[PDB]
């Protein structure tokens, strides 16, 4: 029943709030993602898990049904919400079409739910931003990225994370058309992307990878070795 | 932050609004002192009138509750109507929902309970009036009680109420160690030893309930003023 | 601070016009209504070049003969956006007819200045609805354009520009247009898009224009269209 | 409470004398004195005022027993009974305070 | 109508500010004890009123709820009567679900339920009234104390209200575990007689126990009565 | 003028571990600096004394 | 200023602050007059045009059916304002089966502003109506205000230095209750132009004017309508 | 800054949002009202600011159950609404008890509503002062005046507005009890010419035995008859 | 009034929540209960509040709370409002066996508290429940498991982290990942307590098993002066 309106629009058109969720997503983990013309792929930068984490629960990545599925970077408590809803209405969505549920529709209802926060009275709009990848009916690896202003954008990129301006800066320069096979030079391209920032995929970095409508698979950090081996070796 | 603003705790408890209450109820000040008979509950206070212009009849505190119960108010007027209407609806509702007519006590810790629910929320001001209110049961004597806008009621012999309120104490507590249906040098002359006007049947109200007649009567300058010209001892 | 319903020392609310602004923020848009049509521009403004430019929908379709054009706070306008088209089929639904473009500008500008802290049911809306938008569209009357504001203040026009470009393509437009289409008012639109150009040489990547035109209905152009203009001039 | 924080420290005082406002234990012994240098005729009693034990100095039992014997020269009395002292404390046996119902 | 936004909240020191109040309000309240002993509890406490003017058997501070429950507190006036309101609604639910006199344990937990919601919820202060629970539920005494936090605690003994400190160290000292009956009166007795601000007038304290047959107050005649026998 | 320091030496009251870590920590800073610019140490300088 | 979070407040000396300071926000809004005869009252609006060129955000307003009316200041609140008037205008139409009376009329919408006015965190209805209508009796005429505050007047002017238009139209009362539509409007229009920045002209597409009373239907002259009414020199 | 709220008080007890209504009635024009036997007559000050008004351009006198009136001062949009919401009141009296309304339960009722309306943070009190005013036929001649404060008072002629310093001692001088309302109907007038010290076109309306508990605007002849009481 | 509220659900200019981070520092205040997980099962290892004799009986402490017959809850911060979400999880528990006849596999528990304490942080104006509360427990699915929260939202398998005060970093130098064998689990648990010690002022509790149903011992009191003994150094 709190009616106080927060998301209020300031002088200069600035609307505060949202700017603060701007950096409440530049302080989270580091996501990338990668349109592999066949695959798609992302990543995520993890902490020190390993001296006494779960793996299992330290998920950056989940999935939303099966093909659709997202890796969102900030506060990493309200986004599980976000989660949630777009399971629950991807379900809707398969009750009503019928359909591998296109990536297009569930990230406009993402967009349109925390714009929805953006105006309702009292509630805080959102600190996540999202990489909605997937597939549709026919191929096209589709990608795409939210955000607290509820604003998503279909780019191949989206480094969003927190120190990843140097990525998608990187990503601007090192992506044209040498990572259209299948999944070893696009895989290649996120780890050595990520380890710009941080150090060896042994403790830190986890990846995702989606093939064709089928098998969400993650990578074990015994199979990442190999791959951070190679952009080693280079 | 919003210690004297809002009905909150303050540092070393004290919230300051009750107290900021309490002297709401000493504005302008037209004071009850009420009387306790073992078979009688006179009622007193002083009232008046500013310019011989408003109708004195229709300006009173002294309002009646039921037929067994009167009360008198010495508060800031605006809210002593707000505060009495409700307690004729809780007597009402009392008779209704539970059969017998309510007796006097938990009449006053009702309205004491709203006055706590006033000043236990915020968005609301605890209104500023106290509730001198006699009435007999037919277990007991005479009763009277007053609760303040705190929602403190006690169980008094013989408190007052408005401006002077200590002195009037001060005179009953020295006037009731010494042991009164006629309650003849104990009620007027309460008013006439603190504020000394020495009055004439105008500007005194009294509300008697007796056990003989437990139906409250308010006085009229005939019998009020052979009770004035009972002060010739 | 304050609240959201206030009135400023200036004269106006300080939320809608402080709701004027963020509009010079964003990317600009105009429009040309004509004598056979009604052209629609935005340069949606990409920011890195690693990416897909063909999915900034700043040019959406109301109806078959309704099509928009927003700007400035950008996806705040997606859901008086869903209350056009809604509005709109409901038109189509109850009275079986097209609609008129007054009537689509009238429902949804009564949507902007209806906002508010304590109201009914927190569906309501908090901030008003910063962007600024025109709805470009062909009717019975003719074709014509309805430039809203986040005020709710609704005008006709025929040759209006918003965004950041509200004053000097404004101006520029001002003096280019009197006359007809005939083919040359959306080459003398991106032209003024030509003169406003802030990061690329307005190829097929960076503007999207639609025209609504009488015979057909709405042509949101393709990329072979587009630099089959950009080719021209 | 502002004195100074160099007065002290062991050579120029060494010492520190708290004086009580005292209380029950002690307060009969000065209405026991104050008492004794005046003409009572025992009407009058001790510890019905010493009770009511309530924040007094012994100036203000020299002001109230003082004031007792000097309420009694209005009637040209040579004693005190009952009244005077009574009266002049109730006067001024402390001008009262302000509680504060509710918390207490 | 209404508020609907919290007024009790966190320090930048990490602690609720209205919370610490509402325990200093509570500790300038009248002092109050309770022993919990071997057959039963005896919970004192202290009513002095400003004057020789009042009705001393008009308002009470030993009052039960409904079976065998008495509750006493420390601190502001009437949210006490909101707490026994609320306390003895909540036993009679209980009594008209379950069919048998509430165990002091869950009365505890639903008044410290009930007060904690006023530590939130729309612009109410917390209550400030530091109350302590008896009862006899079944084989052995219980005893508590819901503070204006929310918290309780069970223990043999305690204090509130003024100089508390006095009286849980006094207690520390004079307790036995098998201190069972009218000896715990005796010392609930000596430890209102500790301070008291005098005379030790027997219309100025009550107390209230629970021996095995449902709380029950005492009569005026029977305090005076060991009042005589100190 | 503050005669608040009143002279007083080795007749601290049964403290051995506080004046074994306030000696290591006020007189080898003074008296010896040489092993101090020789084990890497920079300095050690500021002691609070909380009880 | 700690008035402003301010309708709830008052200033010391009299002052509620800010309803008085919708009167202001009726002061800068566009200029109109409109006037009575003994006949049919006449209703004459300025249209100001804040842009290439419009229809000039027309400003007297089809809301009844002769009860017609004339805002200035807020134009989607005077809208919101008028879907009031007219939606229970069409109920008295439809429950009843009369004219609703006009004075009923200007005074339950004067009690409809009203209520902002009173409760919290609600802003009056920042309109000036100049509503005027024929019943029963005369021609009537109300100047209505944010303040809630509806006049009984004749010949009144409210908007932009309407004040000259006022002193000029106060000086010629007398040639009222006479002198019919063709010799009235004139009239008017004339008594319009004096709050124009003293460069000539009551052109055809600014000014939009409206007629009601006895035997005809509350009628709009919008462009071309107007231009039968054309004489002046000043 | 113990200001700009109801629910808050001075810190001597004096909740500042009601003495800050209370000037902004003094701040506007008189409206007498003088009881006697056969009934109440009001008197009402006008303060015609242009000619463009026509005459009654606002009621200031209205009526609400067919016999009470309402002489108001203040602001005149919350004197009609409470007004209309006293024609709702006697409404659901007399729809609800048969009997026509006595005066002094609306005057209690309409009383604590607007006293009940200043008890909160969410609402700022009235900034009207009125009053009412009839007689039923075992009545008495009842009139009552009621403050933005909510209290409520019997008089026999009082009143209220920005001259009711002047406007007392008239009233006070003039023979209150005995005679029979048509002279002091005219007596009005000069009540209401004294106190206005500057185009003063004043309105009356009563109830009396020429009325039989009803209403008029005066009917329309003392008008050019009190008017005549120029020059004093 | 907008004076008065504390503005609770809104984003700091670094972007984080003042509120909430408040919280933080209300558990490094009061808070101990560690717990350690083996290939057998789950314990804490507690603290109570002082020494003061005066405290006659528990019978569960103030600090281990039963919520299934197969989990188990820990408490620190502020012990008032925690006690109010531990039966209001307790509800959900017992819910979810109505909606599904399984024990409740204790990741939707700890799921579905997060989220109703998210939504206490993200709206309606409150304080956040200051309590950084924990869980262990046991499913078919998973083996023995606890999981950790905090009043932010988030949480996670946290195989042998404490809470409270002087922060478990020599757990993650000491603890075998592979296997535990919980009578050394005890011995370890005695360890950090004995850093940071009879059952007057412990409250350990221990979570095992015999023939598939799952024993919760709290640990009474003579196991306790074993434990203290079981020393020497350490």
């Amino acid at each position: 029943s709190y009616d106080r309106a927060i998301t209020v629009f300031s002088p200069d058109g600035h609307l505060f709030q949202v700017e603060y969720a701007q950096e409440a997503v530049k302080k989270g983990s580091t996501a990338v993602g990668v349109r592999g013309r066949d695959i798609v792929v992302l990543g995520v930068e993890k902490a020190s898990v390993a001296k006494l984490q779960d793996e299992r629960t330290v998920r950056k990545i989940c999935a939303l049904d099966d093909n659709v599925c997202m890796a969102f970077a900030g506060l990493t408590a309200d986004a599980r919400i976000v989660i949630n809803r777009a399971r629950v209405e991807c379900q809707s969505h398969r009750l009503t079409v019928e359909d591998p549920v296109t990536v297009e529709y569930i990230t406009r209802y993402i967009a349109s739910l925390k714009q929805r926060y953006t105006q309702s009275n009292g509630r805080r709009p959102f600190g996540i931003s999202a990489l909605i990848v997937g597939f549709d009916f026919d191929g096209t690896p589709r990608l795409y990225q939210t955000d607290p202003s509820g604003t998503y954008h279909a780019w191949k990129a989206n480094a969003i994370g927190r120190g990843a301006k140097s990525v998608r800066e990187f990503l601007e320069k090192n992506y044209t058309d040498d990572a259209i096979e299948t999944d070893d030079l696009t895989i290649k391209l996120v780890i050595k992307a990520l380890l710009e920032v941080v150090e060896s995929g042994g403790k830190n970095i986890e990846l995702a990878v989606m093939r064709r409508d089928q098998s969400l698979k993650i990578l074990n950090p015994e199979e990442i070795e190999k791959y951070v081996a190679e952009i080693e070796k280079e | 932050g919003f210690d004297r603003h809002i009905t909150i705790f303050s540092p070393e408890g004290r919230l300051y609004q009750v107290e900021y209450a309490f002297k709401a109820i000493n504005q302008g000040g037209l004071t009850s002192v009420a009387v306790r008979g073992k078979d009688c509950a006179v009622i007193v206070t002083q009232k008046k009138v500013p310019d011989k212009l408003l109708d004195s009849s229709t300006v009173t505190h002294l309002f009646k509750i039921t037929e067994n119960i009167g009360c008198v108010m010495t508060g800031m007027t605006a809210d002593s109507r707000s505060q009495v209407q409700r307690a004729r609806y809780e007597a009402a509702n009392w008779k209704y929902k539970y059969g017998y007519e309510i007796p006097v006590d938990m009449l006053c810790k009702r309205i004491a309970d709203i006055s706590q629910v006033y000043t236990q929320n915020a968005e609301m001001r605890p209104l500023g009036c106290c509730m001198i209110l006699i009435g007999i049961d037919e277990e007991q004597g005479p009763q009277v009680y007053k609760c303040d806008p705190a929602g403190y009621y006690c169980g008094f012999k013989a408190t007052a109420a408005g401006v002077k309120q200590t002195e009037s104490t001060s005179f009953l507590e020295k006037k009731v160690k010494k042991k009164f249906e006629q309650t003849v040098e104990t009620a007027i002359t309460c008013l006439s030893t603190v504020l000394s006007i020495d009055f004439k049947p105008s500007e005194i109200e009294v509300g008697v309930v007796t056990v003989e007649n437990p139906k409250f009567r308010i006085l009229t300058e005939a019998e009020i003023d052979a009770h004035l010209v009972a002060l010739a001892e | 601070d304050r609240g959201v319903n206030t009135f400023s020392p200036e004269g106006r609310l300080f939320q809608v016009e402080y709701a004027i602004e963020a509009i010079k923020l964003g990317s600009t848009a105009i429009g040309i209504q004509t004598s056979e049509g009604v052209c629609l521009a935005v340069e949606k403004r990409i920011t890195s070049p690693l990416m897909e430019p063909s999915s900034i929908e700043k040019i959406v379709e109301i109806d078959a003969h309704i099509g928009c054009a927003m700007s400035g706070l950008i996806a705040d306008a997606k859901t008086l956006i869903d209350k056009a088209r809604v509005e709109t089929q409901n038109h189509w639904f109850t009275y079986n007819e097209t609609m008129t473009v007054e009537s689509v500008t009238q429902a949804v500008s009564n949507l902007a200045l209806q906002f508010g802290e304590e109201d009914a049911d927190p569906g309501a809306m908090s901030r008003p609805f910063g962007v600024a938008l025109l709805f470009g569209g062909v009717d019975e009357k003719g074709p014509q354009l309805f430039h809203m504001d986040p005020s709710g203040t609704f005008v006709q026009c025929d040759a209006r520009a918003i965004g950041s470009a509200s004053e000097g393509a404004q101006s520029s437009l001002q003096e280019v247009y009197h006359k007809s289409m005939t083919l040359k008012e959306a080459i003398k639109s991106s032209l003024i898009i030509l003169k406003q150009v802030m990061e690329e040489k307005l190829n097929a990547t960076n503007i999207e224009l639609a025209t609504v035109q009488p015979g057909q209905n709405f042509h949101m152009f393709t990329k072979e269209e587009l630099e089959e203009v950009i080719k021209d001039i | 409470d502002t004195l100074d924080p160099a007065l002290l420290r062991p050579g120029r005082l060494d010492r520190k004398i708290e004086f009580p406002l005292p209380d029950r234990r002690q307060k009969r012994l000065i209405f026991s004195t104050i008492t004794s240098k005046m003409n009572l005729s025992e009407e009058v009693d001790l510890e019905d005022y010493v009770a009511r034990p309530d924040k007094i100095s012994g100036a203000d039992i020299n002001s109230i027993c003082q004031e007792s014997g000097m309420l009694a020269v209005r009637e040209n009395r040579y004693i005190v009974l009952a009244k005077d002292f009574e009266k002049a404390y109730k006067t001024v046996i402390k001008k009262d305070e302000q509680e504060h119902e509710f918390y207490k | 109508r209404g508020y609907s936004f919290s007024l009790t909240t966190f320090s930048p020191s990490g602690k609720l500010v209205q919370i610490e109040y509402a325990l200093a309000a509570v500790a300038g309240g009248a002092p109050s004890v309770g022993i919990k002993a071997a057959n039963g509890v005896v919970l004192a406490t202290e009513k002095k009123q400003k004057s020789i003017l009042y009705d001393e058997r008009s308002v009470h501070k030993v009052e039960p709820i409904t079976k065998h429950i008495g509750l006493v507190y420390s601190g502001m006036g009437p949210d006490y009567r909101v707490l026994v309101h609320r306390a003895r609604k909540l036993a009679q639910q209980y009594y008209l679900v379950y069919q048998e006199p509430i165990p002091t344990a869950q009365l505890v937990q639903r008044v410290a339920s009930v007060m904690q919601e006023y530590t939130q919820s729309g612009g109410v202060r917390p209550f400030g009234v530091s109350l302590l629970i008896c009862g006899w539920n079944e084989g052995r005494p219980y005893l508590f104390q819901s503070d204006p936090s929310g918290a309780y605690f069970a223990w043999k003994a305690t204090a509130m209200g003024k100089n508390y400190v006095n009286g849980k160290t006094f207690l520390e000292k004079r307790y036995n575990e098998d201190l069972e009956l009218e000896d715990a009166i005796h010392t609930a007795i000596l430890t209102l007689k500790e301070s008291f601000e005098g005379q030790m007038t027997e219309d100025n304290i009550e107390v209230g126990i629970c021996n095995e047959a449902g709380f029950r107050r005492l009569t005026p005649t029977e305090v005076k009565d060991y009042l005589a026998a100190i | 003028v503050e005669k608040v320091p009143d002279s007083t030496y080795e007749m601290i009251g049964g403290l051995d571990k506080q004046i074994k870590e306030i000696k290591e920590v006020i007189e080898l800073p003074v008296k010896h600096p040489e092993l101090f610019e020789a084990l890497g140490i920079a300095q050690p300088k500021g002691v609070l004394l909380y009880g | 200023n700690q008035y402003d979070n301010d309708v709830t407040v008052w200033s010391p000396q009299g002052r509620i602050h800010q309803i008085e300071y919708a009167m202001e926000a009726v002061k800068q809004g566009s200029a109109t007059v409109g006037l009575k005869s003994k006949t049919h009252a006449v209703l004459v609006a300025l249209k100001r045009a804040q842009s290439e060129l419009a229809a000039h955000q027309k400003k007297i307003l089809h809301v009844d059916n002769h009860i017609g009316i004339s805002i200035a200041g807020l134009t989607a609140d005077a809208r919101l304002l008028c879907n009031f008037m007219r939606q229970e205008c069409l109920d008295s139409r439809f429950v009843f089966d009369r004219p609703l009376p006009v004075s009923r009329l200007v005074s339950l919408i004067g009690s409809k502003t009203q209520i902002p006015t009173q409760r919290y965190g609600r802003r009056p209805y920042g309109v000036g109506l100049l509503i005027a209508g024929y019943d029963d009796m005369g021609p009537h005429i109300f100047q209505t205000c944010p303040s809630a505050n509806y006049f009984d007047c004749r010949a009144m002017s409210i908007g932009a230095r309407s004040q000259s238009a006022r002193t000029y139209l106060e000086r010629h009362m007398s040639e009222f209750m006479e002198c019919n539509l063709d010799e009235l409007v004139k009239h008017g229009l004339r008594a319009l132009r004096e709050t124009l920045p003293a460069e000539q002209d009551l052109t055809t597409k600014n000014v939009s004017i409206g007629i009601v009373g006895k035997d005809l239907e509350f009628t709009i002259y919008d462009d071309d309508d107007v231009s039968p009414f054309l004489d002046g020199l000043e | 800054g113990y200001d700009l709220s109801a629910s808050t008080f001075s810190p001597d007890g004096r909740v500042f949002q009601v003495e800050y209504a209370m000037k902004a009635v003094e701040n506007s024009s008189t409206a007498i009202g003088i009881r006697c036997k056969d009934g109440v007559v009001f008197g009402v000050e006008k303060l015609v600011l242009s000619k463009l008004y026509e005459e009654g351009s606002n009621k200031r006198l209205f009526n609400v159950d067919r016999h009470v009136g309402m002489a108001v001062a203040g602001l005149l949009a919350d004197a009609r609404s409470l007004a209309d919401i006293a024609r709702e009141e006697a409404s659901n009296f007399r729809s609800n008890f048969g009997y026509n309304i006595p005066l002094k339960h609306l005057a209690d009722r309409v009383a604590m509503y607007v006293h009940a309306y200043t008890l909160y943070s969410a609402v700022r009190p009235f900034g009207c002062s009125f009053m009412l005013g009839s007689y039923s036929v075992n009545d008495g001649a009842q009139l009552y005046m009621i403050d933005p404060s909510g209290v409520s008072y019997g008089y026999w002629g009082c009143a209220i507005g920005k001259a009711r310093q002047a406007a007392k001692t008239e009233i006070e001088k003039l023979q209150m009890k005995e005679m029979t309302c048509r002279d002091i109907v005219k007596e009005v007038a000069k009540i209401i010419y004294i106190v206005h010290d500057e185009a003063f076109e004043l309105e009356l309306s009563w109830v009396g035995e020429l009325t039989n508990g009803r209403h008029e605007i005066v009917p329309k002849d003392i008008r050019e008859e009190a008017e005549k009481y120029a020059k004093e | 009034s907008r004076r008065y509220d504390s503005r609770t659900t809104i984003f700091s200019p670094e972007g984080r929540l003042y509120q909430v981070e408040y919280a933080m520092e209300a558990i490094g205040h009061a808070g101990t209960c560690l717990g350690i997980l083996a290939n057998d099962g789950v314990l804490l290892a507690a603290e109570r509040r002082n020494i003061h004799k005066l405290l006659d009986e528990v019978f569960f402490s103030e600090k281990i709370y039963k919520l299934n017959e197969d989990m188990a809850c820990s408490v620190a911060g502020i012990t008032s409002d925690a006690n109010v979400l531990t039966n209001e999880l307790r509800l959900i528990a017992q819910r979810y066996l109505l909606q599904y006849q399984e024990p409740i596999p204790c990741e939707q528990l700890v799921t579905a508290l997060c989220d109703i304490k998210q939504a206490y942080t993200q709206f309606g104006g409150k304080r956040p429940f200051g309590v950084s509360l924990l869980y262990i427990g046991w499913d078919k699915h998973y083996g023995f498991q606890l999981y950790q929260s905090d009043p932010s939202g988030n949480y996670g398998g946290w195989k042998a982290t404490c809470i409270g005060n002087n922060s478990v970093s020599m757990l993650k130098q000491d603890y075998k990942e592979g296997e535990m064998t919980l009578k050394s689990a005890l011995a370890l648990a005695i360890k950090v307590l004995n850093k940071t010690l009879s059952a007057e002022k412990v409250e350990i509790a221990t979570l095992t098993r015999e023939n598939g149903k799952t024993v919760i011992r709290v640990l009474k009191q003579k196991e306790v002066e074993q434990l203290i003994k079981k020393h020497e150094e350490e």
